[PDB]
């Protein structure tokens, strides 16, 4: 499964 | 051998034409196994390796919703980067991420990574240590301090050292611990005219998997890399790949040259020469 | 920071005149990902050309395979034409069955 | 061997054409590695060798900021020198500085220096003791006073013995691989028929690097030096260098002369003779 | 890195 | 005190008639830094001429390299022309294949 991304 | 779980992310703005295109593609050892594409009729996480059909509807429902949430982050990233780089709201821009882990044959992590790119240029990257970031320009510097402040690297680290690793093993299970499916290359040489006291010998490697292969031309034991023409390996479109290497030789010395094909599916590398049809 | 597409045109199976085959246009090493690919028979557009999904590589550049069903003959010329912003003009690469 | 880090700084006024043109160029062992030019689109410090791309955005930012500060210091310097020599407001003038350190193989400072010039003439230089200033003329004495008492001898000594030496080591580290490259000259002799009775033999050295080279002609053991024509060593434009040395000799005696080519890239000096072409 | 210059 | 430009005009590679090459014009030993350099083909100004960045050396004098793409033939004349305060007239230096 993928990472939960936050914003740059 | 070693093993990998990588996710490749792409978000691309297209001013005027609608909302950002968003894609998530997963890979187990270079093999694509899931994919999300926000331009699909019904945007959901979809299996791409038939061995993925093992997972329950919850998996798909929950990774779909994860994709949707990622889409929002990247869509906001796009907006943020227009601020950082003083770019127009009317232009088309691209964010890419490659994120993943490589675990060893023993099942231990050998390397976690996460790399960002903006319009095709490195933007920011997590270091070997899983603790610090490497910014590539002034804009990425702003990202690096925000994430250092938020401790984002500790949270990414936990994913890479744990979640990523466990599902890697898990996916390796379903897709067989080290799925080296293998089609060895079928090779042959063709013969073609050149400004006419010269001829071209072309060595073909066909129907092979996986993509990794090496062809060489030898003259009396030596490898002719200068003067060999090579094409980049290419998909036949059916799951297998093709390659060729050619060499220009004097008319009448065709039998002085040998082609060598090396591939993990070959017990022994292939040796071949031009054969005038018997 | 645009990247110019590289292109090969080639069939799936060894070409033999009169025998149905697949013709490929494999486009690589390009950025940004927006791209238009046409296939042509004797300078005329082929209508039904399939596009694979777009993927990208470790160097960030994109790649895609376009393909269409064809029956090669002695004289029919086939080509692939690619329009991309890296390039002043649309680029055309002709099928050579020995390649 | 020994090593050096030097900055070459240029400020050129141009009343009637806008603001002073300002440039910094850095050299590691006579190899340009960074540059700032106030006339470029978006002026900032730039890498000039591929091995500088290692330094991240913090480095580029900080050195750009310091360039922009140096520029103001040097703009003010131009005005001040206009008056020190009571010159007109509409004339163009140049300030140059050479600044840096040479260090021994042991890593110890072999000598620090900082030379200024106005309109191509020496203005002031710092002494091989990093303490005193040799002024070259009139108003350079004023300067020397200011840097003596007002205490700039200490700030510059520590840069030169500390900061300068420290960064030189680092650049070599990243550099090394490329810095130490050496291309040996390819050489040959050409023949040119002269005011009738005589001929010119010209010895060429091509494709070599670095620029350091020596060419001589010998007539049976003895060197002609006091009698060759020779051109200044010149760039090929591709990163290598060219030179030739020529001598006038009697027709039919070409085979009595030998050309010698000395270059650190050479196992042994090259020795060559004119050859009647195939 | 270069020197920080003051004036003449 | 002003310094007079020295000039050499030479090709990057061994001149071969009809073979694309690079013609250089290397200007050294000059001060002040302002200088105008043109490359001429048969007395006429060549428009596509690139200029390196300017450096100066240990004696304070400036140097720069100008170069242009060209294809020598048996009869084309090449030259480099330099205008500079240190001289009353523009100084033209002709390309010599053996220098």
């Amino acid at each position: 499964i993928n990472f939960d991304f936050n914003t740059i | 051998g070693p093993h990998s779980l990588r996710y490749f992310v792409t978000a691309v703005s297209r001013p005027g034409l609608g909302e950002p295109r968003y894609m998530e593609v997963g890979y187990v050892d270079d093999t694509e196994f899931v994919r999300f594409d926000s331009d699909a009729e019904n945007p959901r996480y979809e299996p791409r390796a038939r061995w993925m059909e093992q997972e329950g509807p919850e998996y798909w429902e929950r990774e779909t919703q994860k994709a949707k949430g990622n889409e929002q982050s990247f869509r906001v990233d796009l907006r943020t980067l227009l601020g950082y780089y003083n770019q127009s709201k009317g232009g088309s821009h691209t964010i890419q991420v490659i994120s993943g882990c490589e675990v060893g044959s023993d099942g231990r992590l050998l390397r976690g990574y996460q790399q960002y790119a903006y319009d095709g240029c490195d933007y920011i990257a997590l270091n070997e240590d899983l603790k610090t970031w490497t910014a590539a320009d002034m804009a990425a510097l702003i990202t690096k301090h925000k994430w250092e402040q938020a401790g984002e690297a500790e949270r990414l680290r936990a994913y890479l050292e744990g979640t990523c690793v466990e599902w890697l093993r898990r996916y390796l299970k379903n897709g067989n611990a080290t799925l080296l499916r293998t089609d060895s290359p079928k090779a042959h040489v063709t013969h073609h005219s050149r400004p006419e006291d010269k001829v071209t010998l072309r060595c073909w490697a066909l129907g092979f998997y996986p993509a990794d292969i090496t062809l060489t031309w030898q003259l009396n034991g030596e490898e002719l890399i200068q003067d060999m023409e090579l094409v980049e390996t290419r998909p036949a479109g059916d799951g297998t790949f093709q390659k060729w290497a050619s060499v220009v030789v004097p008319l009448g010395k065709e039998q002085y040259y040998t082609c060598h094909v090396y591939h993990q599916g070959l017990p022994e590398p292939l040796t071949l020469r031009w054969e005038p049809p018997p | 920071i645009q990247k110019t597409p590289q292109i090969q045109v080639y069939s799936r199976h060894p070409p033999e005149n009169g025998k149905p085959n697949i013709l490929n246009c494999y486009v690589t090493q390009f950025h940004p990902p927006h791209i238009e690919i046409q296939m042509l028979k004797n300078g005329k557009k082929i209508p039904k050309v399939e596009m694979s999904d777009m993927s990208f590589s470790k160097d960030w550049s994109f790649y895609i395979l376009a393909h269409t069903e064809f029956t090669p003959t002695e004289t029919d010329t086939y080509a692939c034409r690619v329009k991309h912003d890296s390039m002043a003009e649309p680029k055309t690469v002709y099928w050579d069955r020995d390649m």
